[PDB]
């Protein structure tokens, strides 16, 4: 299983980003003992799905803003506030 | 610990 790092270009629409995040520093980890920010949901045919985001992706950066060590509220505010277009850097396990 | 999930 390769750990790959991808850029995902999400265009915000009237339906938001079409994703959910779980985790964050100081919260219950989504995956093992890694309390980072993970994609827990992807809205079918939503902006994130069109851009190629997958559930289980770990969010590393948003438009160059690092959120690897963000707590949950920090990541929410970055994802809400920081652009009509969000270029996410994510890490993903690939077969 | 909190268990947060936020739809966006």
């Amino acid at each position: 299983s390769r750990l790959e790092q991808y850029e995902i270009h999400i265009e915000r629409t009237a339906a938001g980003l079409g994703l959910s995040i779980a985790g964050g520093k100081g919260s219950t980890p989504f995956k093992g003992d890694d309390d980072g920010i993970f994609i827990s949901r992807v809205t079918e045919a939503g902006p994130a799905d069109l851009a190629g985001l997958k559930v289980g992706d770990k969010v590393i950066k948003v438009n160059g803003i690092v959120v690897v060590d963000a707590d949950h509220y920090q990541a929410v505010q970055v994802l809400k506030a920081c652009g009509a277009v969000l270029v996410l850097v994510v890490q993903r396990e690939v077969t | 610990l909190p268990s947060f999930e936020t739809a966006l």
